[PDB]
């Protein structure tokens, strides 16, 4: 739930001091940076809608598991495909604003194993998504964003494997 | 039975069962109707075979009848009988499972420190089942009777 | 039944119904009496 | 005769020989002389039917290797990996190779040897790890083989995982999903939790 | 097939774990099946083996354990 | 309304159940030898 | 541990009485067909290898979890399954020959749900391929032993999950 | 859920070909025992207090598991076990209605061997209730349409055993 | 021999064979006479199998005949046929002995390590028993090849 | 720990060659005699406890060694013996099943010399002991099954001496 | 058929058949049983012959399937099976037959001019139904193998 | 890698990082910057070595390309050389850590019983990956191709 500033009022607060000077430091390292995470998480959320587009296209798209005997074959599983990866689209650009994976260790990899696994959803199919997604998003985003954003699909799909 | 012998066996090898095992349980289930026919004759042939047994016992050892004893009591030969025909219980068992296995779990692992603790001598119990077994050998045929005896004469070692 | 026809006279909704069942001493005895309480919390929070 | 009343209590847990007056007698006296070591004669009870009867028929082959280390090795298991060097013999000779690859490690040659029985190892008698705090002395205790849920590899495995999906304070508060009753996983009956 | 030997396994760790020493040189028969990983077990902590000699077995068999 | 992931493999991925959820037939075809050798004409009567 | 045979010993045993007539019928049941069983105990330990290279290259091979990200993309965990799936075939030829599934409970069935959400598998693809190794065996041993087999094979799904 | 023609249009769905000649004759012998289905329904719903009656009569009663010392003994425990004894029957006349045994694994069969342990009734006198339940039932409706209900009442009981 | 077999496991308990164990000591003593004359209608139609079962190797693996396999050179599947007889000359000591343990300390201990290093496919090898199987199966009679059948079926499945 | 089965084995397999008509004659030699071989063993487990009950009676009892100042005047002494002649007489019987003396040899015979002279046990009353065991079987199993007892017997009393 | 080939042998000489000829009818017809009993079992496993028996073919010869040869291609080594699956349905009509009579009015007059003209080899065609006696054989039992194997050696006699 | 390698030894023996293990250490990472510039070269050039190795390995093994071998058909022989693409993929993980637990945690412990159950030989890969170090060593220069040439020299005793 945290982030870079909550990390670091968290950990000044439960040492019982003030805040001091090394830990102000980490959080001019984190407004340093912030500029770069605003200007980036909002390109992503008017493209939110045309990333999942592309990547479905990269890496999903005319598989065996577009066709019958795949996963995504009815329109009921296919809307879901898109929705279950909308969520990792606008959870990652959460921990990028926040500078802290600890919304994706609380909202978006709790059942990841359970709930994929108990619906017939391929793991191994979703790993390629994200890393389909990922390509476009820093192609998207630029370089220096690219990498930042790079942290936080790659900590979803380490998690999720 | 014989088939869970011949499978804890192979399950602790971590291998499938040997066909020197699979002949074992083959030619078991051939000669299951030989013994269920001992099932038939053993369970028919209860009230009668427990009261002449019991009669042999109080002449051999009197000392559980006596005072000083344990079943001197009109109610305590009645649990002494019942315990002759638990175990008359588990012997049609094992002549059916063809081991000694329905003999093993329920019948004699702990009876030597549960009659310890009672105060009944486990010496003495190991009579009554051998004057239950010439009874049992008596009523069957001896090429029977020396398989079905040969499941008594286990316990009675395995009691003294 | 003086739960169940207050709903059918139409003197109470079903919303008001459910409210007037789950506060009855034998739903009290089947799910929270015999039950941890996180767990009645959860199991009431399950049904309704 | 104390030395091989422990040696028992070690291995099964309890005194077997006073308790069910029963225990293989040939193995005592191959002990009393003073022929086989004491490392041996853990070896030759741990092929034992006695001890197939009694801690390997009656679990899961992933719960043995946790109920083994506790009987020979005298702790719990450390690593993963030190799990799955273990779960690979059971499946190359079952329970004989099991307590031959364990028996012969260098772990129970560093620390017991050769004529001492094995002892468990809890805490303040050696250093203990914080890996493993918790599910070693829930194997120490007297109630450990009816754990018939394996302990560490159910959180060997899950220090690598994210937050498992159940409820959120504990499993043991997550009922079954059918159509009525209110079960519930009873954390005392089997452990589960 | 079992076969006694006469062996001397200093630990090299009792100074530094501080146990009870037990006093090595020690006789027993060692099955033919479980020999060779407690002989390599024997040169890991570098203890000289003294004598072998085959208890009982009938070195040559083909079959018969 | 919803129902928890673990409670979902005790009511769907049970025998009966698992062809509405995954692949399970997935029939391989007629061989190609066998579709070569019939006579497109598959039903004839008095012409035979 | 039970048996077909021990299990109407026990189930005659807390009830306290003698075998019944119905019970002896139960344990004339099992006689009769006792040696369909063995003859396919052989045939079945003969290609344990055999269905466990072709249930797997039934319905498991050539999907995403042999590629990347899935399951089975390791040789670590591809070996670990065959060992993870030998197992499920030689308990059931146990179960087989004792009439009884109380094998498969107390050394299989027990743990199993809990590992396999613990160690993060595909429950979804593991009674999958316990499934696809049910047609290889009806047609191994042929159609009566086969679907004597399918007791003991959907005891494993059911009690998988 | 699934019935026996939506079961056969989805094993037909998912290979992705139309309804052939192969999968007609499965649809083909449901519509010949469609007549005969419902007219075994409405035999059971008419008797439905006395196949519940004559089943327990033949195991349960006057034996001791009603005896004090007994787990029916209660009679809030006896009005469950009746109703326990309810819900078997009830959903057996839907498989048999539907063909398919599949609203059986989903409601009757969703835990119920575990939850029948962490309760501590007895299964093996369940197995012998309804197969009491299974003589009652065919002599009821008839030899035909009691050989289908037999199914359905054995799959109950390989799901408990 | 399953006398053998029997007696490691009446020692390991230190008690006497139970009458469950000796039943299937008197089916099999009552049966070696049987026993003996399986091993000699193989015996004497040695050498039409491994001339039979080579040809019926060949066709079903030619990988092996090829050059570049195992085998190639006629100097060569003469050890090839000879690695085949050893294992004809096993089944007729495994048959007699009622046990499978004359195929497992000869043949089956390390033969995934002496075959891994040799070079041979041993899927060919148990094809090739399995060639050995159909033929010699044909020459005994059908209730005495249920028996012997099952001595030639665990060298199927031990091999690979 | 090698049979009259197996030891015609080795010795066919030390040569090489198949089963020839000598192997044929030993085998036949075995499974006449065997027969009578199980009904001998049967009547030595019978009477397991009553044999020795009389063996010491004959010979130990009422001496020097079971009066004070002699070995066995301990009750654990008393109880070893027992327990060493239930041994002498159970692995006799594991030779007597198997026909040779190899069962003999390995388990019992390597100890016994060296560690007797260890603990003082009088090997020179030890054997007329056993000796005297061995006459009192030949009238409980019968002479023509006395015989091949008696070779085993004296296998024992020579590896004593 | 035997009724076919003995009528029209009584038709030119132009009067009744034989009791010598007619008991082979006989003979025919009470034996008829056995051999659609030979026949219905090839037909129930008529794709799992023709799939091995191709590939037991390519693999003695690959020249064939290879690239350059006739068979090459999916769509040419489907019907290069086609070619092997047309014989398995005379063979099995020469089964219930009895004689080879319809195969030699229909498989097997003018083949040596039709794969000269084809282009395949007629030497790797004879190769393809030996590959094919050899599967259906051992797909047989013992004492009917041979019977059906001489209808299958008709064929490689024609081709050679 | 080499810096997991030293650690996990330290910490068994539960002491700080030795002198030895800090100029290990040192040591390897002042080579890091050259170590990248050969694993890139691999990557660089990774179509033109499966594809040369590809070429080099089916004209030394013809019986895995020839029908009846396993990679046989043109969607199989597709997926050998990915069944090599991911062993190169490998090696560059090995150059960068500086050791083979990249290779032993993902490409070595389970491969003997995965290509059993596969039905490829496993020392066709060990020639393989052998004819893939000889297209690698022409890639780089002298004294990084004995660097980056062990660790095909590693996977070659994995196999074998
Ligand atoms: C008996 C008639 C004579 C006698 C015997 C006596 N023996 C012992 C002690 C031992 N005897 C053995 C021998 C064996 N143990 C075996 O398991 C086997 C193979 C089945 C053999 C041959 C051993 C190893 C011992 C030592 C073990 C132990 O003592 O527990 C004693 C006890 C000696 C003591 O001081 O403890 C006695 C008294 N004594 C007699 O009266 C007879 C001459
Ligand atoms: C990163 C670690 C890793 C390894 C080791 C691995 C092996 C691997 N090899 C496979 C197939 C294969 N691999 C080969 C390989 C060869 N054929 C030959 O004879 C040659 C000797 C050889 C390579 C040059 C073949 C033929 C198959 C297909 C097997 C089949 O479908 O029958 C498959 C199954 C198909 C699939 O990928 O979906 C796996 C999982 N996969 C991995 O992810
Ligand atoms: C005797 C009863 C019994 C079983 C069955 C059992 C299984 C078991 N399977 C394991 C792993 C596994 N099991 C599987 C199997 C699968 N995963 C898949 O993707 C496939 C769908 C499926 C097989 C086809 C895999 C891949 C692992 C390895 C996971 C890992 O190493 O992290 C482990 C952890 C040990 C290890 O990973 O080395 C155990 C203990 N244990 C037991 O005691
Ligand atoms: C179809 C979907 C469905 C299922 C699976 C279902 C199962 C079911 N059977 C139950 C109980 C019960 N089950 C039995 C069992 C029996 N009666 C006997 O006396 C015999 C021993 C045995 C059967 C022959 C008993 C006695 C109870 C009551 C247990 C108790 O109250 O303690 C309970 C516990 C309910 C409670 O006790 O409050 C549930 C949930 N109800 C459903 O709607
Ligand atoms: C029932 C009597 C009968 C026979 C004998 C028959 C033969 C026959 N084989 C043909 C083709 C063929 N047959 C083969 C067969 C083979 N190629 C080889 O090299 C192998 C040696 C061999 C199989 C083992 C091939 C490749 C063709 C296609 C010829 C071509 O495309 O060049 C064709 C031309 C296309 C067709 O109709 O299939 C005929 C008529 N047809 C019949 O109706």
């Amino acid at each position: 739930m945290q982030d870079a500033i909550t990390s670091v009022i968290n950990s000044s607060d439960v040492q019982g001091k003030y805040l001091d000077a090394s830990a102000i430091q980490k959080l001019k390292a984190y407004f340093a940076t912030g500029e770069l995470r605003v200007r980036a998480a909002t390109t992503i959320s008017a493209n939110a809608a045309n990333i999942v587009k592309e990547a479905v296209a990269k890496s999903l798209l005319y598989s065996d598991i577009t066709r019958p005997g795949g996963n995504m074959y009815t329109t009921r599983r296919y809307a879901a495909c898109i929705r279950d990866l909308d969520y990792y689209l606008r959870y990652a650009t959460y921990a990028m604003l926040a500078g802290d994976p600890s919304i994706l260790d609380e909202r978006v990899l709790n059942g990841l194993k359970e709930t994929y696994n108990s619906l017939g959803v391929p793991i191994g199919a979703t790993v390629q998504a994200i890393q389909a997604m990922k390509e476009v998003t820093a192609g998207l985003v630029g370089a220096d964003a690219g990498k930042e954003m790079g942290i936080y699909f790659d900590y979803i799909c380490s998690g999720l494997s | 039975s014989i088939v869970t012998k011949s499978i804890v066996n192979a399950d602790a090898e971590a291998r499938y069962l040997s066909p020197g095992e699979l002949d074992r349980i083959k030619s078991f289930v051939t000669s299951g109707e030989r013994r269920v026919r001992i099932a038939e004759t053993m369970t028919g042939a209860r009230e009668r075979i427990i009261k002449e047994a019991g009669n042999q016992l109080f002449q051999k050892r009197p000392d559980v009848v006596s005072p000083g004893g344990n079943a001197y009591g009109e109610e305590m030969t009645a649990t002494c009988l019942r315990d002759l025909d638990y175990y008359l219980r588990l012997i049609t068992y094992g002549i059916v499972a063809g081991d000694v296995t329905p003999i093993e779990e329920i019948g004699v692992v702990g009876v030597r420190e549960m009659y310890k603790s009672l105060g009944t001598p486990i010496e003495a119990v190991a009579e009554g089942v051998r004057a239950m077994k010439s009874v049992a050998t008596s009523l069957l045929s001896g090429e029977d009777a020396a398989e079905a005896g040969a499941y008594f004469d286990y316990l009675i070692g395995a009691m003294s | 039944t003086v739960a169940e026809i207050k709903l059918e006279n139409g003197d109470i909704t079903v919303r008001e119904f459910i409210r007037i069942l789950a506060k009855s001493d034998v739903f009290r005895n089947m799910y929270w009496t015999s039950l941890y309480v996180c767990k009645a919390i959860e199991y009431i929070h399950r049904r309704l | 005769l104390d030395v091989v009343k422990a040696a028992y209590r070690q291995v099964f847990e309890r005194d077997i020989t006073r308790a069910y007056s029963q225990g293989i007698s040939d193995l005592e006296s191959k002990f009393k002389n003073g022929e086989i070591s004491t490392k041996e004669f853990i070896r030759r009870l741990g092929k034992s039917p006695l001890y197939r009867q009694q801690f390997y028929s009656r679990f899961v082959n992933s719960r043995v290797v946790e109920l083994a280390a506790r009987h020979f090795l005298g702790r719990g298991l450390s690593s993963p990996e030190e799990f799955s060097k273990y779960f690979a013999i059971v499946t190359k000779g079952g329970l004989a190779a099991l307590v031959d690859a364990m028996v012969d490690s260098t772990e129970y040659a560093d620390y017991f040897g050769e004529e001492t029985v094995p002892y468990l190892r809890g805490l303040g008698t050696e250093a203990q790890e914080c890996r493993n705090w918790g599910p070693q002395i829930d194997l120490f205790n007297y109630s450990a083989p009816f754990r018939k849920v394996p302990q560490f590899v159910t959180l060997f495995g899950d220090y690598k995982q994210p937050l498992r999906d159940q409820h959120v304070y504990g499993i043991g508060n997550d009922p079954l999903e059918i159509q009525f009753g209110a079960i519930f996983p009873k954390e005392t009956r089997s452990p589960k939790n | 097939r079992s076969f006694k030997v006469t062996a001397c396994v200093p630990s090299q760790t009792r100074i530094r774990t501080q146990r009870e020493l037990q006093n090595t040189y020690f006789t027993k028969l060692v099955p033919y099946d479980n020999w060779f990983r407690e002989q390599q077990r024997i040169m890991k902590m570098g203890g000289k083996i003294v004598k072998v000699e085959l208890a009982t077995g009938k070195p040559g068999t083909n079959t018969g354990l | 309304r919803y129902l928890t992931p673990g409670g979902l493999s005790l009511r769907s991925m049970r025998v009966g159940t698992l062809a509405e959820k995954m692949t399970m037939v997935k029939d391989e075809p007629t061989p190609r030898f066998v579709e070569l050798g019939t006579p497109t004409d598959q039903m004839k009567g008095e012409l035979e």
